[PDB]
Formats: C-alpha cells, structure tokens, sequence
C-alpha cells in the first residue's frame, strides 16, 4: 500500500472519549 | 489566496497603522505635555518553500534553500519621551517638571496616573485638582480661604501668603514619580498613563534630590512633536501605500489573464 | 537536527496539529506544549523531551522512537506501531489506547492502567505487569506472553492470538470473552 | 454527469455568498457603531465508499471585527462612543435585550432615552431610563452616570437620575442578531452591568470596515469564482466527448 | 429656564463649513467603492453565460 495515504473515514480525533479510546 | 496578495496587503496595513499615528501626534501638535509615537516596523517571518525539512543553512543560495517572507508589520507605537521646550504663562497654578519626572494625581477607579501635564486649578473645597476632568493631584493640597497668593517653590513646597502675618506658611509638597522604563507606561487619554509591568515600579521621591526633576511655577511643557518629520513621514508613508496597491493590481491582472487564457 | 521556534512553525495548522512526517528531525524542545495532535512517524527522533504535553493523539509508526520521559501528557491516543522503543516509563498521561504491535518492548511499568485497548503484538514481552487494568480489548498475539499477572483487570476481550496460556489470573473481571 | 460539475457549481455559489457577505460591509462603511462581518471558507469532506477526492467548500461567519472605531466628534450632548472595548444594553421593539455600540441618544417627547433606531437603553434598574420631561441641561457622564439639570432650576442643581448600562462580554461570545444587535450565543444568559468600561461624551463611533480589506478579497473571490466555472466548463466537455462509445 | 431676548442682535448659522467638507470626502469613496462592487458583481455574471 501507499504510505500517508488519506482515508475515506472520518478522522478519529480527541474530545468525545469514545474516539480517543476505541482503536 | 495568491500569498502575495496578502504579503502586499500586510504592508498596507503597516502603513495605515503609520496614518494613524502620524495623524494623532499633528492632532495632538498643540497639547500641554503630549509625548510623540512613532510606528516601527519589522519583517514577518520567512518560511521554507522548496525544503520542507527547515535547514536553512544547507543550501541557502540554491532553489532548494529559497525562502519567502510573509511581509510587514507594525511592532509597537513607541513614545518617545524626550523633554519639551517651556510654556511662560500667567497662571500660577499650572507647573513643569525640569527634566524626570511625573505627576501624580488620584483617578476615580482608586489607582493613581502619572502625567507630564502641568495644567491644574483649584474646585469648590480648593484642593489643587487638574484642569480637565479634575482629578485631585496626590498629595492633597487645600488652599486656606485667606489666602492671596500661591508660592510653589523648586521642590514643589506649596506656600500661601496670608495677611496679618509675615512669613508664608506651607500647607503641603509636591512628590512626583520616575520610572525605569517610561516608554512602557500605558496611554489612557486625558494626558494620564497608568503603569506596567514593562515600565516597572513606581519609583517616588521629593522632586529635586535623587536625581528627580524640579516643580516650575507659571510654566508648561509644549508637545514634542516635530510637525516637519510628520509631513515628511507622512510623505513616505502614502508612496509605500501606493506602491503596494500596484502589486496587488499586478497580481490581479495577472490571475486574470490565467482564466482567460486557459 | 532539533527543532527550534520557528521550525515548528512551518508544520503547524490553524487548529495546532503538528506534522512532522519523514522530517529530519531528531529531538523536540524541552517542555514542548502542542495543542493538537503530534505526528512524528518515520522520525529519527530517540528520546521525547521532558514534560511534553500534547492535546491531540500520537502517531509514530516506523519511526525511531526508542525512550519517553516521564511526566508527559497525552489527551488522546498514543500509536506506537512499529516503534523502537524498550521500555513504558510511568507516570505517563494516556488518555486513549497504547498501540505496541511490532515493537521490542519488554518491560511495563507495575499498577498500569489503559483506557482503551492495548496491543502488544509480536513483541518480546515476558509477563505482564501485576495490577494491569485494562479499559478495552487485550492483543497479545505473536507475543512471548505465557503467563498472566494474579490479578488483572480487562473490560474488553482478551484476545490470545496463538499463544497457550498456562496460567490464568485468579481475580479477573471479564466483559467480553476470550478468543484463541 | 461527473459530480465534478457539482462540486464545481457549490464552490462557485458559495463564492457569491461570500461576496454578498463582504458587500454589505462596503455598504455598511458609514453606519454608526457597525462591526465589520468576518468571512471564510470550511472544507467539508465527503466521507463515504471510495477515494477520498471530494470536498466542499462552504462559507461562513466565524465571527466579527471587534476593533474601534472610527470616532467623530460631533460636539453634541447626547452622543457617546465607548472607549475601547464595552457595549450599550437596549431592547428592540420586541422587549428583547442586546447589545449595541449606536450611541447616538435622543429624547423622546415622553423623556424616553433611546438611541438613533429607536432602541431604548437600559440603565441601572435594568429598565428603560426615563428622564424628567421639563429638562434644561443634559450631561452623560464619562462612566455612564446621567445628571440632569430641572428648567429653571439654579446651577448647583446637578442631580444623577440614572447610570448607562455598559456592558463588557467575551467578544467571542457574542452573535449579531437579524437586527444588528449582538446577544450571547448562550440564551437566558443574563448581561452583566460593568462598571469599567468609559464613554468619550460629545463623539460618535463609526464603522470599523477596513476598505482595503474587503476590495483584496473582492479580487481573489472572483478569481476563485471564475476558475471554478472553468471546471464546470471542462467537466461538460469530458461528458459529451465520452458519448461516442455508445454511437455505434 | 427660558432664554433672553437680545435686542439688535442675529442668531449665524451652526453649520460647520469643514464636517460637510469631511463629510463630503467619506460620502465620495463609499460612493465610488460600492460602485466597483457592482461592476465586480456584473463583469461575474458576464463569465458565467459567456463561458458556460
């Protein structure tokens, strides 16, 4: 696969626990 | 945006930030005791364009090292507190400092501002209050009713002559402040300063001993403005407006040409 | 080389995210403060400076990451995939999960605890350390894991990998299950 | 027909409203106690199936230029400008309490202070401040303090009947309503008198719309307009290339 | 609370010769500026048909 290449998915961030924790 | 839009219009802001403060010193060209400012300017910061790594030194003479700048700013407003040439009026209620020095007087909020104008009178009670908006000058000062004539000496000991008695008697003594740092004082108007952190603290003292300036009766300090440098400045500050409304044109003709082209 | 005021100012956004992908940079400045997220996978850097506070996640995938100093706060995640690193210091701020697959780590610090999943996969890792709480799922797959801590706490699922598990923790309060 | 011509055509349209945006600020360069309007453009990506290739673009305000403005002295008792940063509590016509920097004051025939737009202003008691009809001598004071001087009555007659409302918020706080005037983003959120904030009696306070600032990005939204309908072009162009397959 | 009357005297006008002139000048160059955004507007609008 290409590296640095952008996803198609919103980018898990940090505020809103859930996002910080779950892989 | 194209960046050199905005690197030209960086210094059109600079420059009008200039305007400003070149305008409110001729404004101000007539004001007892008004300190003049001067607009300073300097460079933004320079980015790596063709070496995202940030090794400027590498190979700076070569495209790969090539580095833009991000245009102008103005930096600071700075006083320049240079002494003023001497007023000789008839009143003898306004005063001058000879050389360092500032005076006190008490502002409504409680803390106290140190200015440079001399202009002051008496109220109703006859505290020696300023001219304008009457603020009373710190220390207090009450002036008896008997009292016929006002004697500030050289170290700001007020004394009135009062009849039926030789001598004059002193009812109070001016005490001005110097700071280490004057041009960091905060202007407030109403020729008041209030004190900051980059001034430092006030440093209080009789004004004749421990290097401090001495209290003139009947004489005011004239504004140090330089009304020349403000028109020769001003001269300067419209051709380097104009001129960077000339890119801004350039580079707008320009893009222009790309979609009508292409 | 390092990294100085304004070599960070030419890899910051306008909400702080600091990118410093592939950059050659070798170490950051000593109580670095970033306000979003830090990016330095493929990076020569072996040690973080002390005190580090990063409000965003971290990401050093492939890179040469080897030591990190205690004391340094991270609000989200911390991606370690394919690191250099030996050793979990304590003391470290987590807030999200600590990602360790394909990393020579060894040791972990006694009393840790994750608040999401933690993947020690294919690492040389020989016990696990006693009190480990993990918030999330468990990955020790391709490990030299044989052995589990007395008690350990996992809220997610333990997850095996292929490894045979001799012993089993005693006091485990399990929400998931545990799969080969 | 490549969505290409739609992402193309939202760009192009939000460029319009973005332009419209900065036009009302040029034909707002006069009015008293008006903050110029901030303009800007949000990538909004298109999450979903695929390449990550599409993302929009919309504009929007993030906020407001809250600077000084320009002050002119007009000689008169009843204008104010607020020195520095502040605000003037008034209610529109629907009892509804803002914020506002108009301080072009006036007097009704009821004694009523109101404001230039007819906005009553709001005092100490929190209610609109009403002033004794027979009036002689009005002077605002600097801290917002109103003594009035009854007609007739001798000079030593100045008597404080009420204190300008002066209210100082986070800046960033704050939202211009569909009237003009400014109210916190939070509702039933109380406006607290503050007692810091001056009034320059005797001037009024401008606009602070930089020209040179909305003419800069006049020229650069039209030329992003301009490229983005050369992409609507093109895209049209592909299409009616790619029809011969089918024209057997 | 009324004023005197003055005998052989006149009332000038309060009008301020340099405000109107100031005046002036500010009504001017808004009134030139939102003209080229109408121009700007209009030459927009003249791409659009022309090049679509």
């Amino acid at each position: 696969g290409i590296p640095g290449a952008l996803s198609n998915q919103p980018p898990a961030d940090a505020s809103i626990p859930q996002d910080v924790a779950q892989m | 945006m194209h960046p050199a839009l905005w690197v030209s219009k960086t210094g059109l802001d600079a420059q009008q930030t200039n305007i400003a403060t070149i305008s409110n010193n001729l404004a101000n060209a007539s004001t007892v005791g008004y300190k003049k400012s001067r607009a300073v300017f300097e460079d933004l910061f320079y980015q790596n364009i063709n070496q995202p790594g940030g090794q400027s030194s590498q190979n700076t003479e070569l495209p790969s090292g090539l580095m833009l700048g991000a245009g102008s700013k103005v930096v600071a407003t700075q006083k320049v507190h240079t002494h003023g040439n001497a007023q000789t009026t008839t009143n003898a209620l306004d005063m001058m400092v000879e050389g360092d020095g500032f005076f006190q007087v008490t502002l409504p909020d409680g803390n106290i501002g140190y200015t440079r104008n001399g202009q002051f009178t008496l109220n109703g009670e006859g505290t020696l209050v300023t001219s304008g908006s009457g603020y009373p000058v710190e220390p207090e000062i009450v002036i008896p009713e008997d009292a016929i004539s006002i004697t500030v000496g050289t170290d700001g000991e007020v004394s009135v002559r009062v009849r039926g008695q030789q001598d004059n008697q002193v009812v109070g003594q001016l005490t001005i402040t110097d700071f280490v740092n004057p041009g960091g004082l905060e202007p407030i108007g109403q020729n008041l300063y209030l004190p900051t952190g980059a001034s430092g603290d006030p440093q209080e003292g009789v004004p004749g001993l421990d290097g401090l300036g001495e209290i003139r009766q009947s004489m005011l300090e004239a504004s140090n403005v330089n009304v020349t440098e403000e028109l020769v400045n001003m001269i300067e500050a419209q051709r380097v407006y104009e001129m960077n409304s000339k890119v801004i044109s350039s580079v707008d003709k320009m893009m222009s040409f790309v979609n009508q082209q292409l | 080389y390092e990294l100085d005021y304004y070599s960070k100012f030419g890899h910051t956004d306008n909400y702080g995210n600091l990118d410093l992908r592939n950059k050659p940079y070798t170490q950051l400045p000593s109580g670095f403060v970033v306000k979003g997220n830090l990016n330095i996978s493929q990076t020569p850097i072996k040690k973080l400076p002390k005190g580090l506070d990063v409000g965003g996640s971290l990401e050093a995938t492939n890179s040469a990451l080897k030591t990190i100093r205690s004391g340094t706060k991270i609000k989200g995640y911390a991606n370690l995939l394919g690191s250099k690193i030996e050793s979990w210091p304590r003391g470290i701020k987590l807030g999200g999960y600590l990602n360790l697959t394909d990393t020579p780590l060894k040791t972990l610090p006694a009393k840790l605890r994750v608040k999401g999943d933690l993947s020690v996969i294919r690492t040389p890792i020989s016990a696990l350390p006693e009190g480990l709480v993990v918030d999330g799922n468990l990955y020790i797959g391709g490990s030299a894991l044989q052995v589990f801590p007395d008690t350990m706490t996992v809220k997610g699922n333990i997850f095996l990998g292929g490894n045979k598990i001799t012993k089993w923790p005693s006091n485990l309060t399990l929400g998931g299950a545990v799969a080969p | 027909m490549d969505r290409a011509l739609f992402l193309a055509m939202s760009g192009a349209k939000q460029n319009m409203q973005a332009l419209q945006l900065r036009a009302n600020n040029l034909a707002n360069v006069s009015t008293t106690g008006f903050r110029a309007d901030l303009a800007q453009a949000r990538s909004m990506q298109a999450y979903g199936e695929g390449h990550p290739s599409r993302v929009f673009s919309m504009t929007e305000r993030p906020g407001h230029n809250f600077a000084q403005g320009s002050v002119i002295t007009t000689g008169r008792d009843l204008d104010v400008t607020i020195e520095g940063s502040g605000w003037i509590s008034v209610l529109d016509h629907t009892g509804k309490e803002g914020l506002t920097r108009n301080g072009n004051l006036k007097v009704d025939q009821n004694g009523m202070l109101t404001n230039a737009s007819g906005h009553l202003v709001l005092g100490e008691n929190d209610a609109p401040i009403t002033l004794p009809i027979p009036l002689s001598k009005i002077e605002i004071g600097r801290d917002g303090t109103i003594s009035v001087l009854p007609q007739g009555a001798p000079a030593e007659e100045f008597q404080a009947v009420d204190r300008i409302k002066l209210v100082k918020p986070n800046d960033q706080s704050l939202f211009k309503d569909t009237n003009g005037l400014f109210r916190h983003k939070t509702p039933n959120q109380p406006y607290e008198a503050d007692a810091t904030v001056s009034l320059q009696t005797g001037a009024i306070e401008g606009s602070n719309v930089n020209a040179v600032g909305e003419m800069t990005a006049l020229i650069d939204l039209q030329r992003q307009f301009e490229m983005q309908v050369k992409m609507m072009s093109t895209a049209e162009e592909m299409d009616k290339s790619s029809d011969s397959l089918l024209r057997m």
